[PDB]
């Protein structure tokens, strides 16, 4: 089955179905449906299997010809082979759904600066498709890995433009596909498939297949008695996973967090509530109230407050679709792709049109402008494409369809970023996040400690009095280490914890949150406005 | 395909211009020979992509008498060497035999890139051959009959010698369309599609299409058809194409969602917009209004004011004061009152990594300005580019280049035949007097802070969009809003509305106690010392009137 693929499966179902699931004379009513799509991603996971399955679900000829099996030694035979296949597709259009499936177009497309015959090949298949446009039921699915690998000249409108990625290896789909694979394999009954799954970060389905493969392989190897029924044990499974190569590689944090895992600065909490989530009720609120929605807000606090936690809690308290934007997710070794993934995630926001998009630590996402004057050009290119795309606007004038994503950013070095970002019209609100006061310290200690083994001797208020210049993470690591001391030292197998260990751990973690740095931070990024 | 003038939308003036520059020769060339005055070899078309001038080309081609013949850059310039020229000369001669014919080329800069801007000497051989061929179009046997047509975005990357006379004289611009133009081309498209729309909300939809392009309008039409189709499908499970066709009727919401799904490709270049804001949107400014209308209307009186005495053609008016405080609003207001055209250039954006391309933008800006002569250039935040050199060693270079080229453009003050320039900034000192030297930008006005009546007018324009309570009292509001700016006070009442919303997510009227609360929260981040400095500069500067 289409394990871990049914969502992309059905999206592509409707998309490619639109010309096929419904007749043509309506197109003849003055409409030209796009024809020819792209499936980009690591294959073997089911891409082939899924295109099979969907041509089935609609009812269509699974003409699963492998275009890599058409290479020619002399220019001209290749074009005749393509004539053969595309003509059979044409007679298929003469009969019904010509669901031509041609894989690995990029190997048939070495991009510019390459030799000549690629030109003949691509132009000739272009003739084929542009002519068969006249025919009634001509559709092709180029199956590759990355769209960038294909011919640029094959990405025009009225050409291969409807492109979709293979399924990103999600947890849910991971479990689905493990079960689907083993649905024909005699794995052991007791299987904590979720454990192995969460071990298999970044591992696409096919990787998981292969992993199970070698697992059962060594199972059969180091066992000989039950030659037919293997209890393919989770131990051999684990060891195989260990042996296996790591994965080759917009990850939304599935982890939900509420307003309880966070205390202090409830003023800023209510502010975020003001300028972000009330917009949900907006379609009638500003009506009886006037004021519009501020496009962009920028929350700034000292590095160490883990603002990301607050952002994720916000994303939790709204149910709105959420995607994250991080530099580590961004800094891939492909120059010119950062802008691309930016556009991609914004397009996804448009897709799940109610969308909240987070721009973390943008000083990392966008470094300095003119500090290193030799390698900071593509960064300004991302700057330009950002300043362009950040213009999400609508009718919004005196029922309403609230099709308007929202963008929120946060960082620690705003004095580094490009000043035009803060443009009234792009980022029309900025909020401050001071490190907690005595009360905030007390509260965040209380809430971070509500699961550690507490003893009847501690007095959090004293730490609060003395744990000044402490970040959230500071206090969290502090109570952590102190618990460790208490437990190990006294109770090798313990029950309680004493405050003495916190007192001792104080110096162990040197709090370098100098109040002068606080004043510097504040003055800088309050004049940043 | 029978591509007819009856299909091409907008561009009316340019249509007439091309039609006339081409028709008379292609009608009575022996009149031209009787005059002995030469017949124009070619005409250079230009304009950003998207508007696919090829439309115009094939249109005029199959319109009157032309035998079409087309060649395109990325279609011709392969790894051949002179075989490009071979194909070229062959087309040229064969269509010469076909004297009633017209050759066109797109991306003419592509086939012929810059000499210093390219490397492949083969391409320059092709350049030279094209030159020779075009002189073969200045040939006697067929004097002025092989009309060459060149069209590409970049006029810069073109080869200089192509501008030598008798080779490429008439440069016709086809820029991004305008509100009325968008509407026209949209109608001409929609001509043959069942729809249920009224031309007023249609004009609304047109207004929506900022930075939109024709080709993208066609894509919009197709998209909307598709989506209305989808809408119908979401009411019938199954059906044959007959009733489908019988029911598809494009409506407004269709177009709305359609436009909202696909974004256009324009809006990187300049655009001849139209001032939408009104004097009915700002309060007071009485003497400001009068002095401004005077400043803009005198340059047409200076014919007769010179007839009276004759002294000077004063042009440059410069406002200055607090930051963005309704100033640009006043600018657009005068713009709409005059009915002229607006070309905004926001200062700080002028910084681009592309060394000189900012200059290039300024250059095409002034070109279009001239082309639309009854128009007004605008500037804002001049001090951004006007940070003096030496501070930033590697950054102020493009800045001074840009400022120099700016002076170099404005120089055509005579050429600026009543083409006024309005600018405004906050700290006028930071500029160079190369702009404040007499003749160019001399009339100056400090924008006075809003008086009580202006504040009350701001309050009226605010209350006219929010349901407010009756405990309002304009008096003490105006009292406790001094040292503030208008837009700031708008934000104040906005936040008071937010506070009432905090009182209840479904309340109706905002309470003025919460207004006073907001007043306490908001602080005037502008000290009176700033006004002192403003008025001091006013006193210690050059001319005001």
């Amino acid at each position: 089955p289409l394990g871990g693929l049914s969502e992309a499966a059905d999206s592509l179902r409707e998309l490619l179905r639109l010309p096929l699931r419904y007749p043509r004379a309506l197109t003849a009513l003055g409409l030209a449906v796009p024809r020819g799509v792209l499936l980009a991603g690591p294959p073997g996971v089911g891409k082939t299997q899924l295109v099979r399955a969907v041509a089935r679900e609609a009812g269509a000829e699974l003409l699963a010809v492998s275009a890599p099996a058409l290479q020619g030694s002399r220019p001209g035979e290749t074009e005749e082979n393509v004539r053969r296949v595309f003509q059979r597709a044409r007679e298929l259009a003469s009969r019904g759904p010509s669901l031509l499936f041609l894989d690995e177009m990029d190997a048939l497309c070495p991009q510019r600066g390459s030799r000549a015959p690629e030109s003949r090949v691509v132009a000739q298949v272009l003739t084929l498709l542009d002519g068969a446009s006249g025919d009634r039921e001509v559709v092709v699915v180029g199956a590759t890995n990355r769209p960038d690998a294909l011919d640029p000249a094959l990405r025009r409108p009225g050409r291969f433009d409807r492109e979709v990625v293979i399924g990103t290896p999600t947890l849910k789909q991971r479990k689905e596909i493990l079960q689907v694979i083993t649905s024909k394999m005699p794995i052991s009954s007791h299987v904590d498939l979720g454990l192995l799954a969460e071990m298999t970060v970044g591992y696409v389905g096919a990787d998981l297949t292969a992993l199970c493969r070698e697992a059962a392989m060594h199972a059969l190897l180091h066992s000989e008695k039950n030659q037919d029924n293997p209890v393919i044990d989770e131990i051999d499974f684990l060891e195989a996973f260990k042996n296996i190569q790591p994965s080759s590689f917009g990850l939304m944090d599935i982890k939900p967090v509420d307003w309880e895992e966070i205390g202090g600065l409830e003023d800023v909490k209510l502010k975020l509530k003001q300028s972000i989530e009330w917009p949900l009720k907006f379609p009638w609120e500003f009506v009886r109230m006037g004021l519009t929605q501020p496009k962009g807000v920028l929350l700034y606090g000292p590095p160490g407050c883990a603002k990301t936690t607050l952002v994720r809690a916000l994303a939790t308290s709204c149910h709105c679709s959420f995607v994250s934007v991080s530099g580590a997710d961004l800094f891939s070794p492909f120059v010119g792709d950062s802008e691309k993934v930016l556009s991609q995630i914004f397009r996804q926001a448009r897709a799940s049109t109610p969308a909240i998009l987070f721009l973390d630590e943008i000083d990392s996402i966008l470094g300095a402008r003119s500090a290193s004057k030799t390698g900071c050009d593509v960064q300004e290119r991302v700057l330009s494409v950002l300043l362009n795309e950040l213009d999400g606007v609508g009718l919004k004038t005196i029922e309403v369809f609230n099709r308007s994503v929202m963008i929120i950013a946060a960082t620690n070095r705003p004095d580094v970023l490009d000043t035009a970002l803060l443009r009234p019209g792009r980022l029309d609100k900025i909020i401050y996040i001071p490190p907690p006061d005595h009360k905030g310290r007390l509260s965040i200690l209380k809430v971070c400690t509500k699961t550690m083994p507490i003893g009847p001797d501690v007095s959090l208020e004293n730490l609060a009095a003395e744990t000044c210049f402490f970040s959230g993470a500071d206090l969290r690591n502090l109570c952590t280490e102190a618990a460790l001391l208490a437990l190990q030292e006294n109770g090798l197998d313990a029950t309680t914890v004493k405050q003495e260990h916190f007192l001792k751990s104080l110096k162990t973690v040197k709090p370098s949150l100098s109040c002068k740095d606080l004043a510097l931070y504040e003055n800088l990024f309050k004049k940043e406005g | 395909f029978k591509v007819t003038y009856d299909m091409i939308g907008g561009l009316s003036s340019q249509l007439k211009a091309i039609r006339e520059i081409i028709e008379l020769p292609l009608k009575q060339p022996e009149l031209f020979k009787s005059y002995g005055i030469p017949a124009p070899r070619g005409v250079l078309l230009y304009g950003p992509p998207g508007t696919g001038k090829t439309m115009i080309a094939r249109a005029v081609a199959n319109e009157v008498g032309a035998y079409v013949s087309v060649i395109n850059g990325p279609e011709i310039i392969s790894k051949f060497y002179g075989e490009t020229e071979a194909k070229l000369r062959q087309i040229f001669a064969e269509a010469t035999l076909r004297h009633p014919s017209i050759i066109f080329i797109d991306e003419l800069d592509a086939l012929c890139p810059k000499r210093e801007g390219a490397q492949n000497e083969v391409e320059k051989r092709v350049v030279a051959s094209l030159l020779t061929l075009m002189d073969g179009i200045g040939s006697e046997v067929s004097e002025g009959q092989v009309l060459v047509l060149g069209a590409t975005n970049r006029p810069h990357a073109l080869d200089a010698a192509l501008r030598r006379p008798g080779r490429f004289d008439k440069e016709i611009e086809i820029g991004v369309p305008n509100a009325q133009d968008r509407l026209d081309i949209l109608q001409k498209l929609l001509r043959r599609v069942p729809h249920l729309l009224t031309e007023a909300e249609l004009l609304q939809l047109a207004n929506s299409a900022h930075g939109y392009v024709g080709a993208d309008l066609k894509v919009l039409c197709n998209e909307a058809g598709l989506c209305a189709l989808r809408r119908i499908l979401k009411k019938q499970p199954n059906l044959p194409d007959v009733k489908v066709a019988g029911l598809v009727k494009i409506t407004l919401k269709d177009f709305l969602q359609a436009m909202n799904d696909i974004r256009p490709s324009a809006m990187r270049e300049i655009a001849i917009d139209v001032p939408n804001v009104s004097w009915s949107d700002i309060g007071g400014l009485e003497s400001i209004k009068l002095k401004l209308e005077q400043a803009v209307e005198w340059p047409l009186k200076h014919p007769e004011s010179f007839i009276r005495m004759g002294i000077q053609p004063p042009k440059g008016v410069l406002l200055y004061g607090p930051p963005g405080c309704s100033k640009t609003m006043i600018a657009k207001a005068l713009a709409n009152e005059s009915g002229l055209n607006f070309l905004a250039i926001k200062g700080p954006e002028l910084m681009n990594k592309y060394v000189g391309e900012s200059e290039r933008a300024v250059r095409e800006t002034f070109r279009k300005a001239r082309a639309v002569a009854p128009s007004i250039i605008f500037f804002d935040e001049l001090d951004a580019l006007a940070v003096e050199r030496g501070s930033s060693l590697g950054a102020g270079n493009v800045a001074d280049r840009v400022l120099a080229q700016l002076l170099t453009e404005m120089d055509g003050i005579e050429q600026l035949k009543d083409v006024t320039i309005l600018a405004a900034t906050n700290r006028p000192d930071r500029i160079d007097k190369a702009l404040m030297r007499p003749g160019r930008i001399d009339r100056i006005i400090y924008v006075p802070l809003p008086d009580a009546a202006t504040r009350r007018e701001i309050f009226k324009l605010q209350f006219h969009s929010m349901p407010v309570s009756n405990e309002v009292d304009l008096d003490e509001l105006i009292l406790q809003t001094d040292a503030y700016s208008g837009a700031e006070i708008v934000a104040v009442c906005r936040e008071a509305a937010l506070l009432a919303l905090e009182e209840d997510i479904q309340a109706n009227l905002i309470m003025k106690r919460h207004f006073t609360q907001a007043l306490s929260t908001v602080t005037p981040r502008i000290p009176e010392s700033l006004r002192r400095f403003y008025e001091d500069y006013q006193e210690k500067s050059g001319l005001h009137t």
